[PDB]
């Protein structure tokens, strides 16, 4: 399809501020401004009750947004939302403000969590769909992201590698952004991932961030939950759906990394749910 | 400290 280029850049053949960095390296916490329509997957999970955020999540299709499980269930904390006690806002830029003309807002028709996310434990497959009652009109802010094939994910999932991760979350570990945030953080290799963790890791996951040494910060906090980490195919030009801002000890700590569910090793899944 | 959204948006 049309996935993954988007209007406001690759369809018009403009370039946003740090996508070089990116593919140079093909070879929110210490986050930027996103620029208008960078990221025109990017979706806001919104409580209806008290009208606050819930969550990132990504537009994949007319139809259909993928985000975190623990965004909808996590019996620990006493989290089980059902399809009326929320909905999708997409198109968005501030955190708050009401987009008028620009944001559409989405309710649920259905939520689907993986059968076998690992709440009990360690967030194994923290990964789910929710289908929107309505398709949602495209626009210069409302464009999916593609989902990443067996090839774009083994030669672009490497250590090094950097993709991007956006959402409205906190800005420090322990202030709130005005506008969506982004920041380019790279893959890390899967033993150091290991080494800075007490959590048992699968290969349903993924760690990305800088290390001490490297100097440069960043990464994904509360709030950020179920938002894209994206990558710029550098064979395509086209934007695909690595992973799932899944968890993190704190946000931004010296020798810690952020986690993220592994989507290519969950597609499978994700079709058949589509599939029906 | 959210926008109120339209009502219609149930
Ligand atoms: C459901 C859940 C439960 C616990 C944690 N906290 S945790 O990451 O330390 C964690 C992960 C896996 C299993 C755990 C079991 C026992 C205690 C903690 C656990 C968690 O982060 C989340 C998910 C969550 O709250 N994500 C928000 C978040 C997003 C990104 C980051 C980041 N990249 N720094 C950090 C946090
Ligand atoms: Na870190």
């Amino acid at each position: 399809a049309d996935c993954g280029l988007r209007p406001l850049f690759e369809k018009k053949s403009l370039e946003d501020k740090t996508e070089r960095e990116l593919l140079e390296s093909y070879i929110i916490v210490e986050g930027s401004d996103a620029e208008i329509g960078m990221s025109p997957w990017q979706v806001m999970l919104f409580r209806k009750s008290p009208q606050e955020l819930l969550c990132g999540a990504s537009l994949i299709s007319d139809r259909w947004v993928l985000t975190a499980a623990h965004c909808l269930l996590y019996p620990p904390w006493d989290k089980n939302f059902t399809e009326n006690d929320l909905l999708v806002r997409i198109g968005k830029h501030s955190r708050t403000r009401y987009e008028r003309n620009i944001e559409k807002i989405s309710m649920l028709e259905k939520i689907y969590i993986h059968p076998r996310y690992n709440w009990r434990e360690n967030l194994d497959r923290d990964i789910a769909l929710m289908k929107l009652k309505k398709p949602v009109a495209f626009s210069d802010y409302i464009h999916p992201v593609c989902l990443p094939d067996r090839e774009t994910a083994a030669s672009l999932l490497q250590a090094g590698y950097k993709g991007r991760v956006t959402g409205w979350g906190n800005l420090k570990e322990t202030g709130q952004p005005s506008v969506l945030q982004v920041v380019n953080l790279p893959i890390v290799e899967r033993p150091v991932c290991k080494d800075s963790t007490r959590i048992r890791i699968t290969d349903n996951m993924f760690c990305a961030g800088y290390k001490p040494d490297e100097g440069k910060r960043g990464d994904a906090c509360e709030g950020d939950s179920g938002g894209p980490f994206v990558m710029k195919s550098p064979f395509n030009n086209r934007w695909y759906q690595m992973g799932i801002v899944s968890w993190g000890e704190g946000c931004d700590r010296d020798g810690k990394y952020g986690f993220y569910t592994h989507v290519f090793r969950l597609k499978k899944w994700i079709q058949k749910v589509i599939d029906q | 400290d959210f926008e109120e959204i339209p009502e219609e948006y149930l």
